């Protein structure tokens, strides 16, 4: 189970670290108090007002899936607990755990 | 929507906390001497002047505050932009906006 | 000759004679809309039959005696011919005082006790002192103890040596039974039905249904469910004072999930308020009070004191007061203090059978001692030296 | 193992490291060899983090933040872990089987190493 | 320019090789290749056999009081508990035993070649 935050960015504020982030759906709007790691993640991936993004809360994995004013803004709750199911082959486990950055061998041979 | 400054939020929090110390919410059914603040101001009680009442007030907790929904009490990931109140669901947000956001109804 | 023991609490007065038992009587006057011109005093609340919409006239604001007229009337009723028939000129009185009591209140207490009643001798102590004395009488091998007094209007934590109170380490929490009851009233009014005028009924509800959770978030998850798996949720039938004299909880087998009942009972459904209200004692910041809870305050008070004494303090934590009667209070306190206490130091928390009357028992014990006469202040000495020597002798 | 309540290097260079670890069964104060301070700084260990320290090797692993601090921000990319249940000091007597080939391959190539050649290797 | 491939896997997969310290032995007692370039033949053969600590010396140093301060250069019990002190002295004894065992373990292995031999055999 993972917590996924998907919404439209309203306002992003970062000050010298503390920051605030305001996200909205078609049904609710919220302001978040950001931590250092999420602030760094949002700085690394340029995020501006109007972008529709999804955030993996535990990892900070932010992927921009378009802009809205093109993808329609999400409708329901901003923060959703989702059940993610992965089917991983034994070869995949072996290659991932064979060495550091070993997952690259799943794509380029080099096992 | 409108936005409330820090002073308004602090005043609301202080008013709610003081209201929690009220003896009764209604008025006297008969309908026809000091208070604590008067006693404090008369005592002229100064900080660091030995063990006294004020120095005994507990300090801030180390563990961070845990947010709870202002409507139903369950944990609340969201903070209302307008007033800073916490909430957990679209239904709870609607109830908060109708009831206690902005004007205190 | 005889000695009177009184715990002039903000909610209940534990008044009795040293040679007799203890009585619990509300220390406040009452007015009701069922009486046009009639103010009830002290235990007269038993006479009223419709305590709904009851109005409370309290002599304590924020746990200190601030209203003198109502307190005087209550004392006159308690000391009058109806209750105890106290012979003032030949009786010693042991009366409790709030911690860090203001000088003006002490002056007024001494003046009233020594002039308006003319008691033979007065001994003013704190309830925690009597509780400590009782604990040390019970446990003679222990040299130190720490007393937690979670009462109606506040929650103090006071460490006591064998015969002295460490005033430097006293910690007060501004969370008490009054605050919890008002918070429960506000929650119920905001969520289900308006009960802000039903302080008595909501207080009884808190006393009957609330409990302290060992796992806060597990209980929150359980309460959030719907159906049979929501074991936390219960149904309470408020007393209408017509056919239901006192409130009660519906049995689980008789519970209806839909919430609609053919009987026209006004049913109040509490799921997360069961443990949210008692949790304010351990986490004041839950409602907005930036103060440390009971366990953190205990540990901080003990760690302020010298290192050599610390293991003795951690081994003798004593819980007194009404708020300590919540289910799971002792286990939660022990768990949190053990979590914060250094591992080499053993932690022992003791909950007496009657935390309400612990101070009264301590006062009875201190009255029976042979050193009692040295502690009290007489009226003959009051005439000349009293106003200084009351401050000098009493360790308030 | 436990949540870090205090991390104080003692200056004479660093003579020793005083650390405070918290568990459900109490708190323990430990004096650390100064070489472990480099490991603590590399792992980015701060107060409130749940770590374990190997007594024989000084290895430090920061296995997340304590869940008591989960509400310190509304959105941080952190992994919050429950406070450990047992004592701070945990002893276990174990019997592990290894083969000679394991030792051969363990000694075939170097491990760790802050040099440029080791890193490129 | 294309975005990279985001390969998503189960969080449990990244912990497959991880073994808890209480479940694994110390593999540093068989580390021969780690001693090369760091440990010398002198340390293994002449110094350590002579200047290894003993339990007696360790206990004597631990129990003895602090040494007197180094001279400056010159140009020429009511609260006492028996159980707590017994626990503390048991902890001190355990700590000293651990120090001894770790000091013995960390210098038991001798290099296959050693720094001196490698330096001698290494031409410019
Ligand atoms: N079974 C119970 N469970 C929970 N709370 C209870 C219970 N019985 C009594 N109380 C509470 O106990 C409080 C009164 O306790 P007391 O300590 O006797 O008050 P008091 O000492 O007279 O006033 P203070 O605090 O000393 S000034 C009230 O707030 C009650 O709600
Ligand atoms: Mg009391
Ligand atoms: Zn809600
Ligand atoms: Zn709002």
């Amino acid at each position: 189970e993972t917590e996924i935050i998907e919404g439209e960015v309203v306002e992003i504020q970062i000050d010298r670290k503390v920051g605030k982030l305001t996200l909205k759906t078609t049904e609710m709007e919220t302001i978040y108090d950001l931590g250092t790691k999420m602030i760094e993640s949002l700085t690394k991936d340029k995020v501006q007002a109007g972008d529709v993004i999804t955030i993996d809360k535990a990892t900070g994995k932010i992927s921009k899936l378009g802009r809205s004013f093109f993808v329609q803004c999400p409708d329901g709750e901003l923060q959703k607990r989702k059940e993610v199911v992965h089917t991983v082959s034994l070869h995949e486990i072996d290659v991932i755990n064979s060495r550091t950055q070993g997952f690259l061998a799943l794509f380029s041979g080099d096992t | 929507r409108r936005v409330l400054d820090r002073a308004a939020r602090q005043r609301r929090i202080n008013r709610q906390l003081e209201a929690l110390e009220n003896d009764n919410f209604q008025d006297d059914p008969h309908a026809g001497r000091k208070n604590f603040q008067a006693l404090l101001e008369e005592q002229n009680l100064s900080v660091a002047e030995g063990p006294n009442y004020l120095t005994a007030c507990a300090g801030p907790p180390s563990r961070p505050q845990r947010p709870f929904c202002a409507v139903c009490g369950f944990p609340s990931p969201y903070t209302c932009v307008s007033c800073g109140a916490r909430y957990c669901t679209v239904r709870c947000l609607g109830t908060h906006q109708e009831t206690r956001c902005l004007k205190w109804t | 000759m005889t000695t009177l023991v009184l715990d002039n609490g903000a909610y209940n007065a534990k008044i009795g004679y040293s040679h007799e038992n203890v009585s619990v009587i509300p220390n406040c006057q009452f007015r009701s809309k069922t009486a046009r011109l009639k103010t009830f005093t002290a235990n007269q609340i038993d006479e009223i039959k419709d305590p709904s919409g009851l109005f409370y006239i309290l002599p304590f604001q924020k746990g200190y005696l601030v209203n003198w007229d109502v307190q005087r009337q209550v004392w006159d009723y308690l000391f009058g011919k109806e209750m105890y028939q106290v012979d003032f000129l030949d009786t010693n009185i042991i009366i409790t005082e709030p911690y860090f009591n203001f000088t003006s209140i002490q002056e007024s207490m001494n003046e009233i006790l020594f002039e308006e009643y003319q008691f033979q001798a007065v001994l003013r102590v704190n309830a925690g002192a009597l509780s400590a004395h009782r604990y040390f009488r019970d446990n003679p091998s222990e040299l130190c103890c720490i007393i937690v007094d979670s009462g109606y209007s506040f929650t103090h934590i006071v460490p006591y040596c064998r015969s002295k109170k460490k005033k430097e380490a006293i910690i007060r929490i501004n969370v008490g039974g009054k605050l919890l009851t008002n918070h429960l009233k506000e929650i119920i009014s905001y969520r289900q039905l308006h009960v802000m005028d039903e302080t008595h009924v909501i207080n009884q509800v808190k006393e009957d249904v609330c409990y302290v959770s060992q796992d806060f978030y597990r209980d929150m998850d359980i309460a959030k469910l719907k159906g049979e798996e929501n074991t936390v949720m219960i149904d309470y039938v408020l007393p209408d004072f017509s056919t239901i004299k006192k409130g009660f909880c519906k049995p689980r087998e008789e519970m209806v999930l839909s919430g609609k009942y053919k009987s026209g009972e006004q049913i109040l459904r509490l799921a997360n308020e069961r443990f949210a209200v008692p949790e304010i004692l351990f986490n004041p910041s839950d409602i907005g009070i930036q103060e440390m809870g009971i366990p953190e305050a205990i540990v901080y008070s003990i760690q302020n004191l010298p290192e050599e004494m610390q293991p003795h303090f951690f081994k003798n934590i004593v819980l007194t007061g009404g708020n300590s009667l919540f289910p799971g209070f002792r286990d939660r306190v022990y768990s949190e203090v053990r979590c914060l206490t250094p591992t080499d130091y053993d932690v022992s928390v003791v909950l007496p059978e009657n935390p309400i009357t612990y101070a009264w028992e301590g006062g009875k014990l201190i009255s029976e001692n042979d050193d009692f006469e040295d502690m009290v202040v007489t009226r003959e000495d009051y005439e000349e030296n009293g106003h200084s020597v009351c401050e000098e002798k009493f360790d308030i | 193992e436990g949540e870090v309540t205090e991390l104080t290097p003692c200056e004479t260079t660093i003579s020793h490291v005083i650390i405070g670890l918290k568990t459900a069964k109490g708190t323990k104060q430990l004096k650390l060899d100064p070489s472990i301070f480099e490991s603590l700084q590399k792992e980015r260990v701060e107060a409130g983090d749940v770590i374990y320290i190997e007594a024989n090797s000084g290895a430090v692993k920061r296995q997340g933040r304590c869940d008591t601090y989960a509400t310190e921000f509304d959105l941080e990319a952190e992994e919050y872990v429950p406070l450990p249940k047992g004592d701070v000091h945990k002893k276990k007597e174990i019997i592990q089987d290894v083969t000679l080939h394991d030792l051969d391959v363990a000694n075939a190539r170097p491990q760790g190493g802050q040099d440029i050649l080791s890193m490129m290797g | 320019i294309t975005p990279g491939i985001c390969f998503s896997t189960a969080s449990l997969v990244l912990r497959a090789t991880d073994v808890h310290p209480l479940q694994r032995i110390d593999m540093g007692r068989f580390d021969l290749i780690g001693l090369e370039g760091r440990v010398s033949r002198y340390e293994a053969d002449t110094f350590l056999p002579r200047h290894r600590l003993s339990r007696r010396v360790l206990l004597e140093v631990a129990t003895a009081p602090d040494p007197p301060p180094r001279p400056k250069p010159v140009k020429m019990s009511p609260f006492y508990l028996d159980s707590l002190e017994e626990k503390r002295k048991r902890q001190r004894s355990e700590r000293l035993e651990r120090i001894f065992q770790l000091s013995e373990a960390h210098g038991a292995l001798a290099p296959v070649y050693g720094t001196e031999v490698l330096d001698f055999c290494t031409l410019p």
